[PDB]
């Protein structure tokens, strides 16, 4: 039970209605958790990754796909260029 | 110029070269080039094995060899996934999926980032039945692939021709 | 350093217990004891919210040893033992730890990460060892 | 020279070329020329194609769900996309024309044009070039030459001759004589 | 290690994520990928969101009943709480329309809402994935195509949704059909559709297809423009930043209006509090990243142009007029404005409201009667009355609305003057001539030249950040006394009583802190007690604000040196402490300047919205 | 009921999200304040980001790049500095002030050379 405070919630009268179950039960809220740790390891290796920046060998020794061969030849998607810009066109 | 032998008026999409299925060179709208071929082969193994399994295991549910227990009796093929959905079967097949592609997704990371140097759609499973003669290992290979696209093909094709016609069966 | 992450800086021997010779023995005792550790914990946890049909009778916990008809126990236990004198280390491995099991994900690892490797499996079946320790004398006593 | 040198300029009479060309878009647009002669000869081909399924179903036509199949030519294409047989027919023809075609002309087929440009794929030698059915040309240039000419010249001859059955079956119906 | 002071600190921590300083991740790549990191970390927010409203919430109840249910945020769960508290709390309510979103899009059940939480968190994976592994490849992802793509996307998911989808007929499988078959998803009705009182779906489907289109053909013209005439002379990161901040933050501005008078949610407007909160968090998110694109373009002026007889050169060599003319205009706006809001005040002081300088808003209202309103509310330009109106929430203007325009034109002319004046002073003045060579940020250039204080560029928007907060301060009192006037039918407390700024103090401020005051008091606490704790906390932070742009450094310097004596001589302590770890010394200038306008304006936020939720709720 | 659910989860992670996870939040930043690598890449002439530039450089030299890259020396851009000077030469002796005893080699050494012990990079003894 609340104690109403604000002009509108008295005026306008709007309860707030509680589920009676709960919504997500227990274990689709373990799912979610599980879905989660994923994503949080994900999120861990990306850290480790940002964290000691690229390695110089990789983009030097790996060579460019032939996408990234014919784009960076021919100057495309922010290449031939200094830029990000996602809203490139 | 190398002019792939599958569709003679493109390009060979030279990443394919090398790669078990690379001879034929079909990769029109070619891929490889925009999307790393481990990945690709990675997808198309998984994809094939998948394919491999339901199309076995649509033949023999609609044969009616179902499993032992109540609850699996009765059950058509189609009205399957949403029945054993309820019983509790699909989440725990789901979650033995689950831990599989867990596997899956950090064999995949650690590839494609140059960690480890598994090949691609190897799970480390098996590896006592490789020919252990490498152009057979690779004649075994291209026939998991082979097998797997034409499981593909076939399992889209049995689904699909099912779903359409209700009342049928395998041979549809 | 296999063992020496981060709280410690060190060996953490109080009772000196190693002290060379024992050390390996200890330490695939120790890794064994984190990986049964491990997947115990995850038998503790997953039994509770789904049960594998055919199972559904028995209770889980400790109780299961109870339940689970003494010949499917040693049936269990059998699959563990053929494992356990059917295996043995594989060869060039780093000590009776290594298996072979997924031990191809080691190959050209660089020292670094063949140890990180290591100290994550057995930090984390530290861990599993004192919280199958927890779960199961909870379950026991409370 | 003309149009890059490309066939279809002969003229039937002598050495005496058509080279017909009068609003000159050849000499306008010569790098977008192995475009214009891709589309002249899929247009050809598909009109040559057009013009035969106007003509045959005439004579014969295949047992079908009776709204497409017994049809005219005119009333047929509702009908037929209705019943499924043009959307499968569609799907044909758009993984031929999306693999052979958008892949022997965009370098990256997985990008539209906009992004990738480029179009590199289409040179003059290799404009109608599929690599289909080659081992029936003749062994010398010439007559080589000579039946890319009596491809082009049949599918000039078939664009025209389909928009014309096109046009007089929807004017007065009939069936292979489109007269009234 | 660690033998650095306290000052490495603020002074890495102020440029952690200026990446071209980062030698490392120094690539675009790397920029693309802390892009995705940024994607996948608002993926978890809304997923963060979606699960607890799913969780503990009354979606549920709140599609049946939306007008007499209040939506549920998160279970409060405070072991601070009394069990009265405890008794008295329900469940953290919602201030954010998030529930009318998910009604809007098609959700009916906690199942839809866990499925959702289930794919953003996986979509947060694949975000996470993709910034692992940086690529030129990657860095083809992206575009105003891709953009417009999505939005097509979005269409066909409101039309998947649309309350009249039931009735369509399957258009890729039966034809197009009838007119009707397709009005049955897509439409354009215009304004306001009565009942939920929002734009309806198909409304939305429709303008998002249409939009989508029209965006590829746009990108396709663009790229061809970029065909003939392909000069990509100036490229930087801070350019294109630039650019993209100043639309995004037009566009975030516009959001604001457009979604206040054109709600697109179903039954938001009988919501005031999510209404007035949303109105007031997107102006806010426009004006911060108008202030963005304007101190990236001061960056690119700073440290990554080359001058030329281009469009920048021509602005800079003509600096002196600009930064004149801005100063003229801001001097003329707030003079007049200051002086009619002076001469109210002391005209109703007098007890003679009349003789106030009320001038009338013709031009707006002109612009609203001609173009706009459907029916003659002032006459002026056209009094013609529309036979088949459409509806929406378009306020009507009076007198004292001129003055706060003026006010808002003053707030917004005064901070693209403080903004222009530092990025174009960044390249030097006659006090700094050579500004080129010294960064973006710095402290000072010493007390000689008779004082340098604040002469940096960056100091130039740390000057200007409070000309955005007050702006913003400005026209959101301006929206949200408006509104309040409008749903308690006031309408001519408003009209009269916002002519002088008494006004603005006693019926808006005054008046409305009424019930936030009382959240908490002898007689005991109530739901409003949570945003009190709020007021007062903002207050504190505010004033600690105000400590650290009052007195500066060297006092404090010299204070924490005696601090450091004090341990070095304490016992017990200087046997561990030697003063060599993590030196404790002042902030410096620029960490100091920053940090106090940090607090000013989380003070400045914090009980902007406390007071929003204890005026609206 | 409706209470249950987010109690016993909270009860659980609540304590853990807050207190474990920031206590170890902040002693695990206090650490990386002792750590070697502690702000590596924006400390100047620190141990990692001296050796990625070294390694970097080793890349460079040894996988040469088929597209030109912004040349770290402004100079290295050209394709051939000799025949940059020589023209230097050949214009300056064209305007060179009388029989002036000033060459251009010596003029571009004088301005090339710098003596700034001071800047990093030079107090690394490099
Ligand atoms: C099966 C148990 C077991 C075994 C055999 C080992 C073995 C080893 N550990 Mg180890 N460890 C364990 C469990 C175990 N650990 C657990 C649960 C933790 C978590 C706290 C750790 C944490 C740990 C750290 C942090 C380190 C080691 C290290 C080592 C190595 C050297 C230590 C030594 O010689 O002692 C081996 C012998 C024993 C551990 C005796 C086990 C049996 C004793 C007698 C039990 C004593 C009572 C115990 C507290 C149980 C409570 C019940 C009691 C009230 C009755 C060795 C390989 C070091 C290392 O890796 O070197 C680089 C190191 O730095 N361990
Ligand atoms: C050691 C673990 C264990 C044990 C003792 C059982 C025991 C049983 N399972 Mg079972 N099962 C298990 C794990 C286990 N399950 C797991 C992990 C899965 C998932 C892969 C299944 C999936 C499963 C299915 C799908 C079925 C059983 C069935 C059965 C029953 C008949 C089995 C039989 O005749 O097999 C003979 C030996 C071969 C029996 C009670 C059947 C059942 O429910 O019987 C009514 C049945 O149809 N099981
Ligand atoms: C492939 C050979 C094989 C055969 C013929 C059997 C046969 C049997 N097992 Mg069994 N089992 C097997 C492999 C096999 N198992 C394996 C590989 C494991 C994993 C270690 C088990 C684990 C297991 C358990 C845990 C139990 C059985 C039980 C049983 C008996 C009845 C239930 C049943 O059939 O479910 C299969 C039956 C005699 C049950 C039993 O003892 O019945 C009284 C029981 O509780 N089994
Ligand atoms: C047929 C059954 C069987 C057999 C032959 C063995 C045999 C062995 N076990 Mg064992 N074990 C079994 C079942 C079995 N186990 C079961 C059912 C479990 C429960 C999961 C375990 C759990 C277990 C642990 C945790 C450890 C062993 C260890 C050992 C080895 C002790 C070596 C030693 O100290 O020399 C005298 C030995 C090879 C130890 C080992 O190999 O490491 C030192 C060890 O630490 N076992
Ligand atoms: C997508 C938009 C975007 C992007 C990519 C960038 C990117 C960048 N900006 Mg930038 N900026 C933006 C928008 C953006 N900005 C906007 C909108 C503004 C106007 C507000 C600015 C204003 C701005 C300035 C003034 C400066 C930058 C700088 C930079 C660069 C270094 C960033 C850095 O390390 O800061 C460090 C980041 C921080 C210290 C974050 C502060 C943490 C906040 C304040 C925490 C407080 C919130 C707290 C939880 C509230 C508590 C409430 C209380 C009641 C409890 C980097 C390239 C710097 C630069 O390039 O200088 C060379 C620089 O000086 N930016
Ligand atoms: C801009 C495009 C767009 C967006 C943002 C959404 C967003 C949404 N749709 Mg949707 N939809 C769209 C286009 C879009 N749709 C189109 C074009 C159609 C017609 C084919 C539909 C048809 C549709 C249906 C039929 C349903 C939704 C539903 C939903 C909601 C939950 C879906 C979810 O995350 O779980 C599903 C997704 C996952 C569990 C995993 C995500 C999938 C991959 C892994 C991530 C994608 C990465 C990304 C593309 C980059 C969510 C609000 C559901 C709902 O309840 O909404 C009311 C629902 O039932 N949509
Ligand atoms: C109430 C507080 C207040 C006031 C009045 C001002 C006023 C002003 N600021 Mg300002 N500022 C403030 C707080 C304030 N600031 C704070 C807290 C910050 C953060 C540090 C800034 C940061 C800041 C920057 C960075 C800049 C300004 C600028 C300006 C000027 C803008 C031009 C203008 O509006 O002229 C109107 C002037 C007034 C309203 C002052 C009052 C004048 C009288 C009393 C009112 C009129 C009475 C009547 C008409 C005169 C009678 C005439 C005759 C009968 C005698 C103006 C003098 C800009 C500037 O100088 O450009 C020119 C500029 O660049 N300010
Ligand atoms: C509600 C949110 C509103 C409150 C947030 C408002 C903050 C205003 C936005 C401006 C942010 C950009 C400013 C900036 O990065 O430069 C502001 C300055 C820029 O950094 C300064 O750069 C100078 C040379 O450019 C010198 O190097 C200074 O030493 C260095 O501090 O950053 C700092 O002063 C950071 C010190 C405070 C860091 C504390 C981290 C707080 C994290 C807690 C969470
Ligand atoms: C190549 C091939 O073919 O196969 C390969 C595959 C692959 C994947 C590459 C491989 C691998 C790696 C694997 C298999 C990794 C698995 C790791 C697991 C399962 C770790 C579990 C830890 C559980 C913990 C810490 C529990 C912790 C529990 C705690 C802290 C519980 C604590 C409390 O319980 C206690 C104590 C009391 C309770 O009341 C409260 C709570 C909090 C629950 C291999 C080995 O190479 C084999
Ligand atoms: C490996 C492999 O597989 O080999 C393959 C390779 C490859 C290349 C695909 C092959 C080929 C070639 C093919 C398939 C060639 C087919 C060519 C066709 C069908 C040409 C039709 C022309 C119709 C015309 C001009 C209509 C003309 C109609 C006219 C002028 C009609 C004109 C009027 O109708 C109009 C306009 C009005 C009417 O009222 C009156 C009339 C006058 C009748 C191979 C060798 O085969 C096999
Ligand atoms: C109060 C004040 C200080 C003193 C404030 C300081 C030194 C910062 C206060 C630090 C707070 C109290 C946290 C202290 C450390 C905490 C234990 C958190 C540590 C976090 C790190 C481990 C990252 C200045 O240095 C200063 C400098 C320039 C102008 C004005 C002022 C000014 O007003």
């Amino acid at each position: 039970e609340r104690i109403p405070g604000g002009k509108f919630t008295k005026a306008q009268g709007k309860i707030v209605a509680t589920p009676d179950e709960d919504g997500f039960t227990d274990s689709e809220v373990a799912l979610a958790l599980i879905i989660a740790a994923v994503v949080l390891y994900l999120a861990i290796e990306v850290t480790k990754s940002l964290f000691y920046g690229e390695d110089p060998e990789t983009t030097a020794k790996g060579p460019m796909t032939p996408f990234e061969k014919r784009v960076v030849e021919k100057g495309l998607f922010g290449s031939r260029g200094d830029s990000y810009s996602p809203f490139r066109p | 110029v190398k002019m792939s032998p599958s569709v003679p008026y493109l390009p060979y999409p030279e990443r394919l070269e090398g790669w078990v299925g690379g001879e034929k060179g079909f990769d029109p709208l070619r891929t490889s080039d925009i999307i790393d071929v481990y990945w690709l082969r990675e997808a198309e193994l998984k994809h094939g094995r998948i394919c491999m399994l339901a199309t076995l295991g649509w033949i023999s549910v609609d044969a009616g060899w179902r499993f032992e227990a109540e609850m699996f009796q009765g059950v058509s093929v189609i009205n399957a996934h949403n029945k054993m959905v309820e019983m509790g079967v699909m989440q725990q097949m789901l979650s033995i999926v689950g831990v599989c592609e867990i596997f899956s997704l950090y064999l995949i990371k650690e590839g494609l980032l140059g960690k480890i140097q598994r090949k691609a759609g190897d799970y480390f499973i098996g590896k006592n039945f490789l020919p252990k003669e490498e152009d057979k290992a690779k004649d075994m290979q291209l026939k998991e692939l082979e097998n797997g696209r034409l499981a593909m093909l076939a399992f889209s094709g049995i689904c699909t021709q099912a779903n359409l016609f209700p009342e049928s069966h395998f041979p549809y | 350093v296999a063992g020496v992450c981060a709280p410690l800086t060190e060996k953490f021997d109080p009772l000196g217990l190693g002290t060379e010779e024992k050390m390996e023995q200890f330490t695939a005792a120790e890794i064994k004891h984190g990986r049964c550790a491990m997947i115990a914990c995850l038998g503790y946890v997953l039994p509770e919210w789904f049960r594998f049909p055919g199972c559904e009778s028995y209770e889980s916990g400790l109780g299961a040893l109870g339940s689970l008809p003494a010949e499917g126990w040693f049936q269990l236990v059998a699959l563990i033992g053929a494992h356990e004198v059917l295996v043995k280390p594989r060869e060039g491995g780093l000590g009776a730890f290594d298996f072979g099991l997924g031990s191809e994900l080691l190959e050209g690892q660089s020292a670094e990460e063949v140890e990180r490797k290591q100290t994550v499996e057995r930090n984390n079946g530290r861990l599993a060892m004192v919280g199958f320790a927890g779960l199961v004398s909870q379950e026991l006593m409370f | 020279e003309f149009a890059g040198g490309l066939i279809g300029g002969q003229s039937a009479f002598a050495s005496q070329e058509y080279n017909f060309d009068p609003l000159g878009l050849a000499e306008k647009f010569p790098e977008q020329l192995p475009f214009f002669r891709e589309a002249e000869l899929k247009h050809g081909r598909i009109a040559m194609l057009a013009w035969v399924g106007l003509v045959v179903p005439e004579f014969v036509r295949i047992p079908g769900p009776e709204k497409c199949w017994q049809a005219s030519a005119v009333d047929a294409h509702s009908a037929c996309v209705e019943t499924g047989a043009l959307t499968q027919v569609f799907i044909f023809c758009g993984t031929l024309e999306i693999c052979g075609t958008w892949a022997k002309m965009n370098p990256m087929p997985y990008l539209p044009l906009s992004q990738s440009g480029s179009t590199g794929g289409l040179t003059m030698e290799n404009a109608g070039d599929y690599r289909l059915g080659v081992n029936f040309l003749p062994d010398e240039p010439e007559k080589v030459k000579e039946m890319k000419l009596k491809e082009l010249k049949n599918g000039r001859l078939a664009m025209l001759a389909f928009g014309g059955a096109i046009t007089q079956a929807t004017l007065t119906g009939s069936g292979f004589p489109w007269l009234y | 290690y660690g033998r650095c002071a306290t000052q490495r600190y603020f002074q890495v921590l102020g440029n952690i994520h200026d990446i071209e300083l980062n030698e490392s991740l120094n690539s675009p790549q790397a920029i693309q990928a802390l892009s995705f990191g940024q994607l996948s970390v608002i993926l978890l927010w809304l997923a963060a969101y979606t699960f607890h409203i799913g969780w503990s919430g009354n979606f549920e109840a709140f599609i049946d009943n939306p007008l007499g249910v209040q939506p549920i945020n998160h279970f409060v769960l405070d072991p601070h709480y009394s069990q009265y508290k405890v008794d008295t709390t329900i469940a953290a309510l919602t201030n954010h329309p998030i529930y009318h979103w998910l009604m809007t899009v098609g959700f009916t059940s906690n199942a839809q809402i866990y499925r959702f939480t289930l794919g953003l968190e996986i979509t947060a994976a694949v975000m996470l994935v993709l910034s692992l592994a940086p690529s030129v490849g990657l860095l083809s992802m992206g575009g105003l195509e891709v953009v417009s793509w999505i939005s097509i996307c979005w269409a066909g998911h409101l039309v998947n949704f649309a309350p009249g989808a039931a009735n369509l007929t399957n258009v890729v499988m039966e034809g197009p059909g009838s007119l009707g078959n397709l009005m049955n998803v897509l439409t354009f009705n215009g304004g306001i559709q009565l009942g939920t009182q929002a734009l309806a779906v198909s409304d939305v489907a429709h303008h998002h297809v249409a939009i989508g289109i029209v965006g590829l053909w746009i990108s396709a013209l663009l790229r061809v423009s970029k065909y003939a005439w392909n000069f990509n002379t100036q490229s930087s990161y801070h350019l294109d930043l630039s650019l993209s901040l100043t639309v995004g933050g037009i566009l975030t501005s516009l959001l604001a209006q457009q979604a206040y008078v054109y709600p697109a949610l179903s039954y938001l407007p009988y919501d005031y509090l999510t209404t007035t909160s949303l109105y007031v968090h997107h102006q806010y998110i426009g004006a911060f990243l108008a202030t963005g694109g304007f101190v990236h373009g001061g960056i690119f002026l700073v440290r990554d142009y080359t001058l030329s007889n281009d469009l920048v050169g021509k602005l800079l060599a003509t600096k002196a007029t600009v930064i004149s003319t801005l100063s003229w205009i801001t001097l003329f706006l707030g003079f007049h404005a200051t002086g009619l809001y002076m001469h109210n005040d002391a005209m109703a002081a007098f007890g003679v409201p009349q003789k106030q300088i009320i001038i009338e808003p013709v031009f707006a209202e002109f612009i609203q009667q001609v173009f706009f309103l459907g029916t003659p509310v002032y006459g002026l330009g056209s009094a013609a009355v529309s036979s088949t109106p459409t509806l929406s929430f378009l306020p009507i203007i009076s007198g004292g609305d001129f003055l706060v325009h003026h006010a808002i034109a003053l707030g917004l002319h005064t901070t693209v003057l403080v903004l222009i004046k530092g990025a174009l002073d960044s390249q030097g003045s006659y006090l700094f001539p050579d500004k080129q060579s010294f960064g973006y940020g710095f402290a000072c250039d010493g007390p000689g030249r008779g004082g340098t204080c604040d002469i940096s560029t960056w100091d130039s928007f740390y000057l200007a950040f409070f000309w955005v907060n007050n702006t913003v301060a400005w026209f959101t009192y301006y929206f949200h006394w408006k509104v309040l006037s409008l749903w308690q039918s006031s309408t001519a407390v408003f009209d009269e009583n916002s002519l002088y700024l008494m006004g603005w103090f006693r019926d808006y401020l005054w008046q409305n802190c009424a019930a936030l005051l009382s959240g908490y008091d002898s007689l005991g606490s109530n739901d409003l007690a949570v945003w009190a704790w709020a007021f007062l906390l903002a207050h504190l932070a505010w004033a600690t604000g105000f400590m650290f742009l009052i007195s500066w450094r060297g006092y404090w310097q010299e204070l924490i040196d005696t601090v450091i004596y004090m341990h070095l001589k304490a016992p017990f302590f200087n046997e561990i402490w030697s003063a060599d770890v993590v030196t404790p010394v002042a902030l410096s200038i620029v960490q100091a300047r920053f940090i106090g306008l940090a607090h000013y304006v989380a003070g400045f936020i914090l009980t902007y919205l406390a007071f929003v939720v204890g005026a609206t709720s | 009921a409706y209470g249950d659910g987010p109690k016993k989860w909270g009860a659980v992670l609540l304590p853990l999200t807050i207190f474990g996870v920031g206590i170890t939040a902040m002693g695990t930043f206090v650490l990386y304040t002792f750590s070697e690598d502690f702000f590596w890449a924006f400390v100047p002439g620190s141990k990692r980001s001296m050796e990625l530039e070294k390694k970097k450089k080793e890349m460079a030299e040894k996988y040469p790049s088929p597209v030109v890259q912004h040349p770290a020396d402004p100079l290295a851009g050209l394709v051939n500095r000799a025949d940059y000077e020589k023209g230097l030469e050949e214009a300056w002796d064209k305007v060179k002030p009388k029989g002036s005893t000033v060459t251009v080699e010596e003029k571009l050494k004088e301005l090339s050379t710098q003596n700034n012990p001071h800047y990093w990079r030079n107090a690394i003894k490099s």
